């Protein structure tokens, strides 16, 4: 099983609200392949059929 | 062309920049993007109160350590604010503090 | 086939056709499978309040 | 069993559904997640910080730089949580 | 009478190729829909909520 649980920040009564600060920059991710066009063929009738 | 807001278009994490490159029957891409890694919790006041009018906006960035005053930026611990909020003073709910 | 042994065996002769029609549908289910944790990965990962 | 107790499934076995990846508790612990995180997100703080504010302030931010209704004019508005209220009793 | 088992499991045979083909074919339609339809609840997760 997995939990997958989130970060918890406690909600505060009081006027001040705590909050979450990032500390390293930790820069890159991976990329999405689009699949723009698909091949291009014709059949020939004489040939096929 | 340019950084985009996070719709889930770009790449996961704040998208700082994305590079095109050729695919076969398609594209594929180069990039960089901001990743928080490690958070701090810290309290965040809300100006201050000493006269009349004294409150001011936290900041551009919702982060403002409580340090003395020092308002903070999205990341890292709080640096002497210099009007960095830039902000004309505006009516408060309660008091000492525009919450 | 209702389990006659008779309708496996003609079933062997277009068992390749068979075969495809499973293996289609597999891909189907996979892909249903995949695009599911896309949608929930971009849902959590966020410092959610208790 | 339930079959053995008597959207064939199990009966002819021409066909089978299966379990959807999930069992509804997980499902709902992503919606609980997001229902918390929302408030945050909105007040400027992206996916790079979190803020711990209340949904009324989160409410207030969004009504005040959209409209003309500011701090002391909000504040002046009264039943507007209200008027929230009876929007979800009504779904 | 094996021969009039082969006349009658020809129809039926093709048949329910047939139906299955446009059955596979349907949940191919139905799967390409949804996993559009996916992409659009990620969007609107992603900028409404």
């Amino acid at each position: 099983i997995a939990f997958n649980h989130p970060i918890q920040v406690d909600q505060l009564n009081s006027s001040y609200f705590k909050l979450s600060i990032p500390t390293n920059f930790s820069f890159g991710v991976t990329q999405e392949y689009i699949q723009t066009t698909i091949q291009k063929v014709t059949v020939d009738c004489k040939q096929y059929v | 062309k340019a950084q985009s807001k996070r719709s889930g278009f770009c790449g996961q994490g704040t998208h700082i920049v994305s590079f095109v490159v050729n695919a076969p029957n398609g594209l594929y891409f180069m990039h960089v993007g901001y990743y928080p890694s490690n958070h701090i919790e810290v309290v965040s006041a809300y100006g201050l109160c000493d006269a009349a009018n004294p409150t001011n906006c936290i900041a551009p960035v919702n982060g403002y350590f409580i340090k003395t005053n020092n308002t903070r930026i999205v990341d890292e611990w709080s640096y002497t604010g210099s009007s960095f909020y830039a902000p004309e003073p505006i009516t408060s709910l309660n008091t000492k503090y525009v919450a | 086939c209702n389990g006659f042994q008779k309708c496996e065996q003609l079933l062997r002769e277009y068992g390749q056709f068979c075969s495809k029609i499973n293996q289609a549908l597999h891909g189907a289910n996979l892909r249903q499978d995949d695009s599911v944790r896309n949608l929930f990965a971009s849902v959590k990962s966020s410092q959610s309040s208790p | 069993d339930d079959c053995m107790q008597q959207i064939c499934a199990q009966y002819v076995a021409g066909y089978k559904v299966l379990p959807p990846l999930m069992d509804v508790n997980m499902e709902a612990a992503y919606t609980s997640s997001l229902l918390g995180s929302i408030a945050g997100v909105g007040w400027t703080a992206g996916l790079s910080s979190f803020a711990a504010i209340p949904f009324a302030q989160s409410i207030f931010y969004r009504l005040n730089g959209v409209g003309i209704t500011q701090q002391v004019l909000s504040e002046n508005q009264k039943l507007i949580a209200n008027k929230f209220n009876q929007a979800l009793g009504a779904m | 009478d094996v021969l009039e088992q082969d006349a009658q499991i020809d129809r039926l045979i093709n048949g329910r190729l047939t139906t299955l083909n446009a059955f596979v074919a349907q949940q191919l339609v139905r799967s390409e829909s949804a996993a559009l339809s996916a992409q659009l609840a990620k969007d609107k997760v992603n900028e409404c909520v």
